[PDB]
C-alpha cells in the first residue's frame, strides 16, 4: 500500500516547484530498509522526484534539510513531533516555509 | 534628497562626513568625550575599509548579532588585510561612543560613529524614517567593491562579518 | 500648545515607551520596550518628570541625573513616590543609559517621549529633541514647571530646584 | 592689620554659581584665624560662603574641601605644583577655578 499526504512550500521555497504551494503525493508506507516512512525519506523524495530547479542545494544539504527552513507537521513545529524520524501518517500535513529570520 | 546606488565599481562618494568621540581608551559610559568631523571620504581614499550601518545602537539584533559578530573575528579581518572597521548609525556620537564602550572597544580597531539625520545613507539609499539600513560597505583605495544591505530585520547574511569576509578572500 | 504651568491638571493621554528595569546592570542585553502610561501613573501621589535634551550627553549625564541620583534618599524623605527620566532616545538607549548610571531598580525610571510627541504639545522641545524641563505633579495637578533655556545651566530643572519646591507642600 | 589682594576667577559652568561673573576682585586677611599664613584653603572656604550668589554649596565644596572636577591653576600653574589648599596666597595672585565637568 502507499499512503497519502500533502506538502506545503512557502517563504520562496514554491519557486523550486513550478511556484507551487501545495502538492499531494503518495508515498511508500516502508523505505529500502522496510522501516516505516518518515520525514527524512520524505524530504530525500521532494529532493529528487519533485524539485524542477536543479540546485539542490537550496533545498536540502548533504543528505538534511537546509538551514532556515521551518518544517511543521500538521501545524506543530517538528522539534515537537520528534524530528526527521516523525513516522509518517495518513492525511499528514508537512510545511517548510524559508525564513531568513532566526539568526 | 538626491539619491544614488553605491555600487562595486564606483568610487566612494566625496564629502562624506561622520560624527565621531575619538576612543582615548576608557570604558567608561559616564564621562563623555568631544565630537569631532571624521572625513570618511579621506580615510577610505588609501587602504582596504569595511564600513557597517546599524538601524539603531543598543537595539537587540544590532547589538546580540551584527557588532558581535565583526568583534569576534576582528582578528580574521586583520589578517586578511582591513585597515579599519566603521560602524555607523543615526545615532549621536555620543550614544555611538557608549554603544562601543559597551562592546569593550577601547582602541581604533573599530571606531563608533554618527551619520547625522542618515545623510550618507539616504544619498546611497539605505535609509528611512531617521534611521540607517543594515548595510555593509568594503572600500579599496577609493573603489567600492561590495555594498549589500540586509532588508529582512534580523538578517545579517549580506551585512553581516561572514559576507564581507567572503567577499575579501575572492580577490 | 500652551505652556504647562502650576496649578494646571497634568494632561492626559501621555504615554512613554520604556523597558522596564529587570535587576541588569548588562549594557548589551535588551528587554521588550513597552507603554507607559504617565497620565495614570501621575494622577495619584506626588511625580518627578525630568527631561533631558539627550541621553549620553555631557551636562545631562555630569551634571543633571547624577544629580537626582545624589539625593534619592533626601526625594524620597521629601515624599516623592516616583522619578521619571524622558528624552527622544529612544527606550533601548534610555535604557542602556540608566545602567550606566547603576540604577538597577525603578527608583528612577528612563522612558522615550517618542517623537517629542508629550514635550512639544507643552512648547518645550526642538529639532527632534526635548528640552531641559522638570514637571513635579501631586494627584494630577501639576505643582512645577520649569524649563532650563541657558545653555547648560540646570538651575530650574535641577535636583535642588525640585527639592525647594517640594519643601512647600506635605504628603506621600 | 594688613590684607593682600587678589582676582578669582570662575569657568567651565563654575561662573552660574556667580550670576554668571567670571572675574571677581578680593582683599583678605594676611593671616587667618590661627595667625598663620592665609591659603587657597581659606580662600575656597571664603568663597563658599561669602562670594556664591547660587544657594547650591555642593557645586563648589564637598565636605568641607573642593568640590573633586575642578582644576584651580595659580597665576596659569596647576595648584599640584604649588601645593593644594596649603599655598600661601601672594599679592596680585590670579587664581581660576574651572570645572572640568560639563555645565555646572
Ligand atoms: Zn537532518
Ligand atoms: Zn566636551
Ligand atoms: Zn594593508
Ligand atoms: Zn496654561
Ligand atoms: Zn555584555
Ligand atoms: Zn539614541
Ligand atoms: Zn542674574
Ligand atoms: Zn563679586
Ligand atoms: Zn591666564
Ligand atoms: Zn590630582
Ligand atoms: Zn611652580
Ligand atoms: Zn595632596
Ligand atoms: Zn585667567
Amino acid at each position: 500500500e502507499e499512503i497519502p499526504i500533502t506538502v506545503d512550500f512557502s517563504g520562496g521555497l514554491e519557486m523550486l516547484f513550478d511556484n507551487q504551494r501545495r502538492h499531494s503525493i503518495s508515498l511508500p508506507a516502508k523505505d529500502t530498509e522496510g522501516k516505516p516512512v518518515t520525514i527524512a525519506f520524505l524530504i530525500d523524495y521532494i529532493s529528487k522526484k519533485l524539485m524542477k530547479d536543479p540546485r539542490t542545494d537550496l533545498f536540502v544539504l548533504d543528505n538534511h534539510i537546509r538551514p532556515g527552513i521551518l518544517v511543521l507537521i500538521n501545524d506543530a513545529d517538528w522539534e515537537l513531533e520528534g524530528e526527521e524520524a516523525y513516522e509518517i501518517q495518513p492525511n499528514d500535513n508537512i510545511l517548510f516555509v524559508s525564513t531568513l529570520h532566526g539568526g | 534628497g538626491a539619491m544614488a546606488p553605491l555600487q562595486p565599481g564606483d568610487s566612494f562618494p566625496a564629502n562624506v562626513v561622520f560624527s565621531y568621540i575619538p576612543p582615548t581608551g576608557s570604558l567608561d559610559l559616564t564621562v563623555s568625550g568631544r565630537p569631532i568631523e571624521y572625513n570618511a571620504s579621506e580615510a577610505l581614499a588609501k587602504g582596504t575599509s569595511v564600513l557597517v550601518a546599524v538601524p539603531g545602537a543598543f537595539t537587540p539584533t544590532c547589538q546580540e548579532k551584527h557588532v558581535t559578530g565583526f568583534i569576534a573575528k576582528l582578528d580574521q579581518l586583520r589578517q586578511a588585510g582591513v585597515d579599519r572597521v566603521l560602524f555607523i548609525a543615526s545615532n549621536d556620537a555620543f550614544v555611538m561612543s557608549a554603544w562601543g564602550k559597551a562592546n569593550g572597544i577601547k582602541d581604533e580597531s573599530i571606531l563608533f560613529l554618527s551619520d547625522s539625520d542618515t545623510a550618507f545613507s539616504s544619498s546611497i539609499g539605505w535609509a528611512n524614517a531617521g534611521r540607517t539600513g543594515r548595510y555593509a560597505i568594503v572600500v579599496k583605495d577609493g573603489k567600492v567593491v561590495y555594498a549589500a544591505v540586509d532588508t529582512v530585520r534580523g538578517s545579517t547574511e549580506k551585512s553581516g562579518v561572514d559576507a564581507v569576509l567572503t567577499v575579501l578572500g575572492n580577490q
